[PDB]
RNA sequence: CCUGUCAAACUCCAAACUUACAGACGCCGUUUGACGCGGGGAUUCCGGUGCGCGGGGUA
RNA sequence: AGUGCAAGAGCAAAAGAUAGCUUGACAGUGUUCUUCCCAACGAGGAACGCUGACGCGAAAGCGUGGUCUAGCGAACCAAUU
RNA sequence: UUAGGCGGCCACAGCGGUGGGGUUGCCUCCCGUACCCAUCCCGAACACGGAAGAUAAGCCCACCAGCGUUCCGGGGAGUACUGGAGUGCGCGAGCCUCUGGGAAACCCGGUUCGCCGCCACC
């Protein structure tokens, strides 16, 4: 049963929602791989009327690239609880989000016969706190 | 203007406010009277039943209603009874007020279409039918002949 | 699901198995389809025709029943695909089938992909199929050379037990060679 | 009519019931008919092409050759003989 | 098998109704025809229902009327037993009548005009403004009902 | 939750009925030639009324 | 939701969005429907072909302008190819 | 069909939920980036290579009706409406009779947790 039920980290998105950049550079060094532009939708008063327009960057890290990052990110954060997803995710911080899930996720991300993960097989906020807390730190 | 001009249901239903503007407000003050805080938990339930399909202008509705409820003050301002007028004047009515040229009239009012045998009024009373009288006065101000019908009340 | 007005997709669309827009374009040819499908371990190839109550498969080949002819290697690779294509193609010819259009379902038209390998095989079997030569692998990779060289970077057998240690694109030739004459079920 | 375009008064006949909404099954768009076959004409709201003039919705004509992939169906409008160019998507075999 | 008698004129009657009567071989008031009880025929009589009198007659009545008002496809010739015998498959009127009722044959098949041109009802009929259920003479009738009419128009 | 009402330009529904084609019966046509084709000659393009369904209008 | 603009209709691995590439908004010539139900009538419109040349795509295929129904103009004369 | 591929009809198949199943035909999740190929950033996906592990997802199998849907019984209802007819009624609006058709809502009880086709396969 277990082993295929135990949580794991799937991508950590570090993004700097600026409002118009030079910021990529630091993201590249803080993570280790190229950042991606962040176009915006809708015209608005914050002199942000341009639809297609660089307004921030993000970086999706997977595997070691994600751990080796969290092994310094987490330490720089305190928070826990309430600040957790209903799916067992959490964002802290410049933002750093951690997407958590169990072994059979590809089933909902592939092209052929894809399918939505059953609620039971989903990750709960609690089942998440445990996994992470059980990895160099404390909850709440 | 006379009811003669609008009491018949010979014209198409004309109620789409999305295509009609300038509709006069309704003169009907209320639809729930008496103790509306309480629910129909009364022994007796009399109803005013229209005996012919007709169109009743909000004018007549208000006069009819007032004449009945204003009288139901034989029981008092805060008496124990609840009065309900179940119809609403949805049908918009016009008047061609040039002669027969470009005669589509302009909105002048609203009326409620009632089919013979429907109940336009329903009162709820304890064995104290002063309501039967309130209605003799109500069907007095609406076009059709009417039937005063009692439902829960084998207390004759 | 939600109400009377709700619109439920066609079953094969729910199952995310059939692309009906591509299907229609495929059926336009009026020719049989060369259905190229893959599995983590195997590769299938069918020649399907249209029917009153659903499709009709007139000839097929599965990477598993490849061993039935002397295959002693894994079945989820390039050489595997090609051969399965050729095997299905041959059976196809036997069935009186002369032409078909490649249907790769929900797979991607990536150059040198296995579905194209399957297509190359079917074509060599004799099947006339609309294709484009430079979207196919360069023969050597079809032979399985890319894997042999990969095992050159050995230190540990690429194949757990299986057959050989340095693998064999030669085993590939022996097989293709075999398929091109006589033998049962062809 | 307040206008005289082809789609005048076709609100009903060219609309799908909410559940038949969406791309139609390809099986019937590829159906093959033979000259002489009787076919019912009915536009499929979901299929844009290969249509015919809405006035003919309901007719049952006789397939008599084809043009491109479209078929040439012979019908009789009132008392007049007409030829309609239509695709299988909007045809059905009679009986 | 039902006996059909037109009791109302053509003036002002729907054309599709008048054409039906004509398809049933009746082209005048008081003319009568015998019609099999089939789905096809049933629909036709239903459409003519308000301008006619119909119902299943008795063996006797049919015989009386056949003898009195039957005619050859052409000519004056009286259709009596001898005629019936020397011209039809049957040996006498009764034999023909029975065959008609049992819907085994038809007036044409036996070289007879499909129409029994009756006489106005002696004593008059019950009126052509109401159906039987209302005291009138229109619509489906009783076998006893039809017989009276047919006999009065003998 | 409970409770009071509506739609010519609303519809989860839904007739009677109208309508394409085909078969069957009926009727009709093969000396009264139907169905149809080609040609000659028109008149006619102020209409009205009843009933059913209407739209406008106090009528 | 969006799909340039009335209204109604169509569309979700798309007819919408993003990106890239491209010029089929191509020449010639037709079939058919519409304009004008039935039922004759022009310009105009549309559907569906073919011949030629192309674009994209692995390919089936799609592209006869814009998802569909409005956005149009005779003879004479002039200019233009 | 002890798990597969392509489909037809396109909710009777949807939504939600329970139980069961794999040294192997198998499908998956899974493991992994030298290659073909790939991410406006990530072998996530796509693509390729492969079996250390698992049946927890998916999937297949058995089942549940609470919601949605399909069809049926009984009731609503031969009601509403309606094609044909009337020197029937009514000041009229309108109604009635005969004849041929005939509903919707809703309630109660059943049904429905897909059916079928081709191919492959201890
Ligand atoms: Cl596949
Ligand atoms: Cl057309
Ligand atoms: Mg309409
Ligand atoms: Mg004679
Ligand atoms: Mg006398
Ligand atoms: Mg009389
Ligand atoms: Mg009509
Ligand atoms: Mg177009
Ligand atoms: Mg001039
Ligand atoms: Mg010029
Ligand atoms: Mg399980
Ligand atoms: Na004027
Ligand atoms: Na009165
Ligand atoms: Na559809
Ligand atoms: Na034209
Ligand atoms: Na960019
Ligand atoms: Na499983």
């Amino acid at each position: 049963f277990h082993e295929m039920r135990e949580p794991r980290i799937e991508k950590v998105v570090v993004h700097m929602g600026i409002g118009h950049a030079n910021a990529e550079d630091i993201l590249g060094e803080i993570t280790g791989q190229m950042p991606v532009r962040t176009k915006a939708k809708r015209t608005v008063g914050e002199f942000d009327i341009r639809e297609g327009d660089p307004i921030g960057a993000k970086v999706t890290l997977r595997d070691e690239m994600a751990e080796e990052f969290l092994q310094t990110a987490l330490p720089l954060a305190e928070l826990a609880t309430s600040q957790f997803d209903d799916t067992g995710n959490f964002s802290f911080g410049l933002d750093v989000t951690v997407n958590l899930v169990r072994p059979g996720y590809r089933v909902a991300k592939r092209d052929k016969a894809s399918r939505s993960i059953p609620t039971k097989h989903r990750l709960n906020p609690a089942d998440a706190v445990a996994f992470i807390e059980s990895t160099y730190d404390v909850e709440v | 203007k006379p009811g003669a001009m609008y009491r018949n249901s010979s014209k198409p239903a004309y109620t789409r406010r999305e295509y009609i503007s300038g509709i006069p407000g309704k003169k009907i003050a209320q639809f729930d009277m008496g103790n509306n805080g309480a629910g129909p938990t009364y022994p007796a339930q009399v109803e005013l039943v229209v005996e012919k399909p007709v169109q009743i202008r909000h004018n007549a509705l208000e006069a009819a209603r007032v004449a009945a409820n204003r009288y139901v003050q034989n029981s008092g301002a805060a008496a124990n009874y609840k009065f309900r007028i179940r119809k609403f004047p949805f049908h918009v009515i016009r008047e061609n007020k040039d002669g027969m040229r470009a005669p589509f009239g302009k909105p002048v009012g609203t009326a409620a279409r009632v089919h013979g045998a429907n109940h336009i009024f329903i009162a709820w009373v304890n064995p104290d039918p002063n309501v039967e009288e309130a209605w003799r006065r109500a069907k007095m101000k609406v076009t059709p002949t009417i039937n005063i019908d009692s439902s829960p009340a084998g207390n004759a | 699901a939600t109400g009377p007005r709700y619109k439920v997709p066609m079953r094969r669309r729910r199952e995310a198995r059939t692309d009906y827009h591509q299907r229609l374009r495929l059926l336009k040819s009026g020719k049989p389809r060369l259905v190229a499908r893959k599995s983590n371990k195997h590769v299938r190839a069918q020649l399907v025709t249209l029917g009153p109550n659903g499709d009709d498969t007139l000839a097929s080949a599965h990477s598993s029943d490849l061993a039935e002819y002397g295959w002693e290697a894994p079945t989820g690779n390039m050489p595997s695909a090609y051969l399965t294509g050729l095997l299905a193609g041959l059976r196809a010819q036997e069935a009186g089938v002369e032409e078909a259009v490649l249907d790769i379902g929900l797979n991607s038209p990536t150059p040198g992909s296995k579905v194209f390998a399957i297509q190359e095989g079917a074509i060599d079997a004799g099947l006339d199929i609309p294709h484009n030569d430079d979207v196919l692998a360069d023969w050597q990779r079809t032979r399985g050379a890319h894997i042999a060289e990969y095992d050159e970077q050995l230190e540990e057998p690429l194949y757990s037990g299986d057959f050989d240690a340095a693998d064999l694109p030669e085993h590939f030739d022996e097989l293709r060679e075999t398929l091109l004459d006589g033998d049962i079920e062809l | 009519p307040s206008s005289n375009g082809p789609l005048e008064g076709t609100r009903g006949k060219l609309k799908n019931k909410p559940r038949d909404r969406g791309t139609s099954p390809p099986q019937r768009a590829v159906e093959e008919f033979d000259d002489g076959e009787k076919v019912h004409l009915k536009i499929d709201p979901s299929v844009p092409n290969g249509r015919f003039h809405p006035r003919f919705d309901g007719q049952t004509g006789t397939v008599e050759g084809k043009q491109g992939d479209a078929y040439k169906v012979d019908i009789v409008d009132g008392g007049k003989e007409k030829t309609i160019i239509v695709t299988a998507a909007h045809l059905r075999r009679q009986e | 098998m039902h006996a059909l008698v037109q009791l109302r004129g053509e003036v002002n009657m729907h054309t599709d109704i008048q054409d039906t009567l004509e398809m049933l071989n009746i082209h005048h008031v008081n003319h009568c025809t015998l019609v099999p009880e089939t789905d096809a025929y049933r629909g036709m009589v239903a459409k003519v229902n308000d301008f006619v009198a119909f119902g299943e007659p008795s063996q006797e009545t049919l015989e009386t009327v056949l003898a009195t008002r039957a005619e050859p496809l052409e000519g004056d010739a009286d259709v009596d037993d001898e005629w019936v015998a020397e011209h039809t498959d049957y040996d006498d009127i009764s034999g023909l009548a029975f065959a008609l009722l049992s819907e085994e044959t038809t007036l044409r098949e036996q070289g007879l005009s499909p129409t029994l041109r009756l006489h106005p009802p002696r004593g008059g009929h019950d009126g052509v403004k109401h159906p039987v259920k209302e005291g009138g003479q229109l619509g489906k009738h009783d076998t006893e009902g039809i017989d009276d009419l047919l006999e009065a128009m003998r």
